[PDB]
RNA sequence: CACCAUGUUCAA
RNA sequence: AGUGUGGAGAUCGAAGAUGAUUAGAAACCAUUGUAGUCCACACUGCAAACGAUGACACCCAUGAAUUGGGGAUAACUUAGUAUCUUUACGGGAAUAUCCUCAGCACGCACGCGAAAGCUUUGAGGUUACAGUCUCAGGGGGGAGUACG
RNA sequence: UGCUGUUGCUGUUAAAGGGUUCGUAGUUGAACUGUGGGCUGUGCAGG
């Protein structure tokens, strides 16, 4: 015998695999990160799926490159995920 | 107290069919795929004392291959099977 | 079905029972998955074979044993094996438990053709593999016979009421599962004690070539 | 009258595409859609066993160490020629669903 | 052709089953036994029965024959099969050691009874 | 054959016969008016 | 597009009951859908149900017993007077002994038996039995 | 003269099973028509030949003509059965169909239209039986309505024991082979519909073969 | 399939009106072509004068001379 | 892969 | 396919020509050959223009694949994994395991259908008949004809 | 005669989805502003 799935309270494994708009309550997949510029040496908050040109205030160097999904951070920079809330 | 009753209080039903313990579905006289399973009760020792618990499963569930899942749910509900292993 | 009304842990699995299962490789699948058998699979190996949850193995095995023990009049339980690997195992199971058995090809109409002089009407059907015992299962679906089946990770569960997830291919695995089932039925009946190990050997349950 | 085949005798699902440009039948030249025509890739020996033995004996180039060249041809037949040449035969209704995905 | 009909084949199988000990590999002696142990109008049928009876005996010496049930030999087989080893094979495997995969290792570690003693990773 | 009983000539040729008939009738009316 | 939320909800429940499920998820939700479920629940044809808030048109998870045979909306709403109740029971109910036609009246959403008892007509929403 | 070949037949002959309701409750198949003959008292069982028509199979030497017979059996008290059998001769077909009708007997639930006074007179709810293109809808009717149905379904309903019912039909109802079966299926559906009066949980009894297993074993032994 | 809207009466009325003409019996009753072609002119009986006696051969597979009169 | 066209009307 | 005006015209080829076959053969076969076949522009709007299956929306069981883009390496509180190439459209490329959304589909449970068959791709969820809109059909011919 | 079908028809193959798309009248059209407490008595209410 095993646990039957409950529609109102799904398991972690079942919920984690679902599309963001197919979850029981829809929500974002993205987040924000603190990025230290390899040339300006300064902290800038960068969207995880940034599509526009994000540049460091000091060096004026691009901190990321847009892709089809998540933005790609330039080599050398250090990033830290900020809390969702 | 089950079945159709008269104004005089007399039961007029020819008979009362069984109800599936998984889907609350009436088991018809022509099913021939519905089964009745008796599970022996066990006392403090590993020996069965005198009694059994009976499960009725409709034939449609067995044809769909969900009888095993239903029996698992019923036995867990009745306290026969343990839903998970104990803590290490 | 290790849970009893009083709450005693008498029917729970022990270390020796687990050792027998692991030694005979009763927990190994077929690297092929079935939707109904998915719940019984703990995980997958590096080589791709599926690992069967032993706790669910024991729960189904005890439940099957209690169902068999509930049958007051033995030989109303028929144990069928068309694999030719479980023919010895079911023969020894029938000896110790007192049930009927049939090995080899299942004759179509055995449970339905009532004037064939071989017409038998068992109350419980036990099969070694649903895929190869499909004919017996199909006929049982016409005469209200519940089915207990040894099922591997890819077995079809149509008209199967109690499925024991195990390795139903290997000679040693088939013998051990029937040996454990026979021992549990005897313990549930009370003809043997649980503190003393069963004197019978699983090698007799093992199938041997007629050479 | 009755729908004989689910795929209607061709590899063109209802919402895959509109038109497949036809090809000329290998035997008679009849135009048939490429996805419908019976396609066979044939690798034939230039010589049978006896003639190849004689030519290899007379050849300083070809022998046990160097094989003779073969003919490579993609042959697409119209349905009529495929049946008449016995490249393909009418089959029992239950056997019509049997498909092969590699040359046996 | 010289195919033996079911009448000859069935009678020959019955003759072998009932009088196996009295038969041998010689047609003429087998035929002489058959004249006494069978009732039939046809001498030709009896001769055909003897021919296939000798054929069955020759096949029996090499191995078992489907449809021929000889009580003494089948009991001789099952008594031989009953002979059990001194120690159980499962006990020998446990004594020599048990090796399980990583996934089995995780499952046993999660079990309430824990890891069995002589079960080790591989 | 790939069709059921036509119960007549091939429908394409019956359509052509009708088409020629319509052409003749509209020519006759044209010469009349 | 989806024209009737109530029809979508009732059809989803009827299909789940027909398939023998123990739970069914409903989307989207509405006040009318909730009131219909409560009338069903008050007569015992469904068990518990939970309304999940998503800051949008919410969702409902309904616990199904084995008693519901069929439920469905009636479209268009087909306003019904107090003298038309017997006509609707004859047309869309399996029997005069069980089953309910659910109406929306100025006294609220209720079954036809309660509507007749309170002497009010309305518009037919659906049925269940 | 009757030698039961089934455990149910042995129990019926030994009078361990006394009513068809026990057979119906556990949904056991009935393989011997003598079971129905014994369990139904003399005079309470009636049978009628519904339809006999010939069928033909073309051959190289003409055609082979057989006869298909439809037989209805009932007690006018909630039990109905239909048997269809083909034979080389009409009399053989009739006898075989009577046996088949007994083997196919089913219970029929009867109910009330309005007030529940006296014995049930109609069906409890609307039912529909389908066979081929033929579908028969049975609708509960008030007392005194009678059986408003075509003669073939009316005869089946009379044998089943229904007194008042409305009937509508669709499809090629002149195919009486399908019409008889469609009416029979609609009647058989009466006990499969879950009504609020059947919601209460029922105590599960023992299968009579299981209960009398030791006696059945003695019959097999001797 | 058909429309179902609460305010779709005009569509349903128009749909029925157009489709009734496909009923051959309805079209005959609601047109004048049959009445014009009917020699009786819609009456149940008509009086006449016999012009000649004729014998009409019966259709196959029958074979007879049906006695008739031109009126 | 030369060339094979036709079979009076009902009814067994 | 056909039409108009300019181009173009290798190949194939309605019409036609010749040679065979045949009782006849102004058919099938063979050798040819006009209009065409190709392009530009302008007409035509007649296809088995087919999935012979209207559009939008909801529910719906199973196994193996495939195209495109992303993500990761008493009803339980979380339950892996690589291989090959690698001085410039290169922090690259493709595989492997898992998840996911969108697309063309295959063998596959209900249920449906007169059946053939259909089946998250319905022809299922329908006499237990109501999500929305729209087109067409009402025995076979006459006839898609006559008239306008 | 549910063969005119609002109730209540049919349209893969029986008669019948328009070759495709745009599109006006017309028909149809997502959720939300919300349904109250307290006291007494009473009812296998229930966990
Ligand atoms: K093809
Ligand atoms: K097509
Ligand atoms: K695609
Ligand atoms: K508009
Ligand atoms: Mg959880
Ligand atoms: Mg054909
Ligand atoms: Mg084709
Ligand atoms: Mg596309
Ligand atoms: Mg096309
Ligand atoms: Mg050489
Ligand atoms: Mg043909
Ligand atoms: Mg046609
Ligand atoms: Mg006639
Ligand atoms: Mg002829
Ligand atoms: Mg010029
Ligand atoms: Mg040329
Ligand atoms: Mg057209
Ligand atoms: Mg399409
Ligand atoms: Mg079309
Ligand atoms: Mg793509
Ligand atoms: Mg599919
Ligand atoms: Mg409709
Ligand atoms: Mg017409
Ligand atoms: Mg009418
Ligand atoms: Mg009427
Ligand atoms: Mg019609
Ligand atoms: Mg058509
Ligand atoms: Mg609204
Ligand atoms: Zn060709």
């Amino acid at each position: 015998g095993f646990f039957d799935a409950d529609l109102s309270y799904p398991t972690v494994r079942t919920e984690r695999m679902k599309h963001k708009r197919r979850r029981l309550v829809q929500g974002p997949n993205s987040y924000f990160m603190d990025v230290s510029c390899p040339r300006c040496r300064q902290v800038t908050v960068v969207y995880s799926h940034a599509t526009t040109s994000v540049e460091c205030k000091g060096c004026s160097k691009k901190l990321c490159r847009p892709t089809g999904g998540k933005a790609l951070l330039v080599e050398g920079c250090g990033y830290r995920r900020k809390p969702d809330h | 107290t089950i079945g159709m009753f008269n104004e005089e209080g007399e039961n007029v039903d020819l008979y009362i069919p069984r109800k599936c313990h998984a889907t609350t579905t009436l088991i018809e006289a022509h099913d021939h795929a519905a089964v009745q399973i008796s599970i022996a009760n066990v006392g403090p020792n590993g020996v069965i004392n005198g009694t059994t618990t009976t499960l009725c499963i409709a034939g449609y569930l067995r044809s769909q291959g969900e009888s095993d899942h239903a029996i698992n749910h019923i036995t867990i509900d009745r306290g026969i099977m343990r839903i998970k292993t104990g803590k290490p | 079905m290790s849970a009893v009304e009083s709450g005693s842990k008498v029917l729970r699995m022990k270390e020796s029972d687990a050792q027998k299962l692991l030694a005979m490789r009763c927990h190994i699948g077929t690297r092929n998955q079935s939707s109904a058998m998915k719940k019984y699979i703990y995980g997958r190996t590096a080589e791709g074979s599926h690992i069967i949850d032993v706790h669910m193995m024991w729960e189904k095995l005890i439940l099957a044993a209690r169902v068999i023990a509930a049958v007051e009049n033995p030989k109303d339980v028929c144990v069928c094996s068309s694999r030719l690997y479980g023919t010895r195992a079911i023969y020894k199971f029938s000896q110790h438990v007192g049930t009927s058995f049939h090995g080899g090809r299942f004759i179509p109409g055995t449970f339905t053709n009532q004037i064939q002089k071989k017409f038998v009407q068992p109350r419980v059907l036990v099969v070694t593999d649903p895929r190869t015992d499909h004919q017996a299962i199909r006929e049982a679906s016409l005469v209200n016979i519940p089915v207990i089946a040894l099922c591997d990770t890819d077995a079809p569960l149509e008209y199967v009421d109690i499925a024991i997830p195990c390795n139903n291919r290997g000679i040693k695995s088939i013998g051990m599962m029937y040996w454990l089932l026979a021992r549990e039925v005897l313990r549930l009946r009370g003809t043997i004690v649980r503190s003393v190990p069963w004197e019978e050997k699983v090698d007799l349950f093992f199938y041997r070539d007629p050479n | 009258m009755t729908t004989k085949r689910r795929n209607h005798g061709r590899s063109k699902p209802a919402h895959s595409r509109g038109r497949v440009k036809p090809i000329h039948c290998f035997n008679c030249g009849r135009l048939t859609p490429k996805d419908k025509a019976v396609g066979r890739f044939v690798v034939r020996r230039m010589l049978d066993a006896a003639s190849a033995r004689d030519v290899a004996e007379a050849s300083p180039v070809y022998g046990a160490n160097f094989p003779m060249p073969r003919l490579y041809m993609k042959q697409r037949f119209c349905i009529a020629c495929a049946i008449h040449s016995r490249t393909v035969r009418a089959r029992p209704v239950g056997n019509r669903k049997i498909r092969y995905t590699k040359k046996v | 052709g010289k195919i033996r009909t079911k009448t000859v084949k069935r009678a020959s199988r019955q003759v072998v089953e009932k009088y196996y000990s009295k038969l041998n590999f010689d047609f003429y002696q087998n035929k002489r036994v058959i004249m006494d142990v069978t009732i039939a109008e046809s001498k030709k049928l009896k001769n055909k029965i003897a021919g296939y009876t000798t054929h069955i005996m020759k096949r029996l010496a090499r191995g078992p024959v489907r449809g021929i049930s000889l009580k003494l030999q089948e009991e001789e087989r099952e008594r031989r099969m009953d002979h059990a080893p001194a120690t159980s094979d499962v006990d020998k495997v446990i004594q020599s050691g048990v090796s399980v995969d990583k996934k089995t290792m995780q499952m046993l570690q999660r079990l309430e009874i824990g890891v069995p003693r002589r079960v080790k990773r591989a | 054959g790939t069709v059921s009983r036509p119960r007549g000539m091939r429908p394409k040729w019956h359509k052509k016969r009708i088409k020629r008939l319509k052409l003749r009738r509209r020519r006759m009316r044209q010469r009349s008016k | 597009t989806m024209m009737s939320v109530l029809a979508n909800a009732l059809r989803t429940i009827a299909s789940a009951e027909r398939r023998g499920k123990r739970q069914v998820l409903i989307r989207p939700s509405s006040k009318v859908v909730v009131k219909f479920l409560q009338v069903m629940q008050k007569h015992g044809y469904i068990g518990e149900f939970e309304i999940i808030d998503d800051h949008r048109a919410g969702k409902i998870v309904v616990n199904l017993n084995g008693r519901l045979n069929k439920c469905g909306a009636i479209c268009p709403r087909f306003d019904c007077a107090t003298t038309d109740y017997e006509k609707w029971m004859k047309n869309i109910l399996p029997s005069r002994q069980f089953g309910f036609v659910v109406l929306t009246t100025s006294l609220g959403i209720m079954d036809h038996e309660e509507a007749r008892s309170r002497n009010t007509g309305g518009k037919v929403l659906g049925f269940f039995y | 003269e009757w030698v039961p070949c089934t455990k149910l037949g042995r129990l019926v002959k030994a009078q361990k099973v006394t009513s068809l309701e026990e057979i119906f409750l556990f949904s056991m198949p009935i393989k011997e028509h003598q079971i129905v003959d014994t369990l139904i008292a003399e005079g309470q069982l009636h049978d009628e030949m519904m339809k006999i028509y010939p069928v033909q199979k073309a051959t190289s030497a003409g055609q082979r003509t057989r006869f298909k017979a439809f037989n209805v059996v009932g007690d006018c008290d909630g039990h109905i059965g239909i048997g269809a059998r083909v034979g080389k001769e009409v009399s053989l077909a009739i006898r075989a169909s009577m046996i088949a009708a007994k083997l196919n007997i089913v219970p029929v639930r009867r109910g009330y239209w309005g007030n529940k006074i006296g014995e049930p007179h109609t069906i409890p709810m609307k039912v529909t039986g389908k066979c081929g293109s033929v579908a028969v809808r049975l609708v509960p009717a008030p007392r005194g309505t009678g059986i408003v149905a075509a003669p073939v379904p009316k005869k089946i309903l009379e044998f089943a024991g229904v007194e008042d019912v409305y009937t509508s039909s669709r499809g090629k109802t002149r195919t009486h082979g399908n019409l008889i079966m469609a009416t029979f299926y609609a009647l058989r559906k009466t006990y499969g519909f879950l009504t609020p009066d059947l919601w209460a949980d029922t105590e599960p009894s023992r299968d009579p073969t299981d209960e009398h297993a030791e006696l059945l074993a003695e019959m097999t032994t001797a | 399939t058909k429309t179902n809207g609460q305010n779709a009466a005009r569509k349903l009325v128009r749909l029925r009106c157009r489709n009734r003409w496909a009923d051959k019996g309805w079209k005959r009753a609601h047109t004048f072509s049959a009445r014009k072609a009917n020699p009786f002119g819609g009456s149940s009986h008509a009086k006449g004068i016999v012009l000649e006696k004729i014998g009409v051969g019966a259709k196959q597979p029958n074979s007879a001379i049906r006695k008739c009169v031109r009126v």
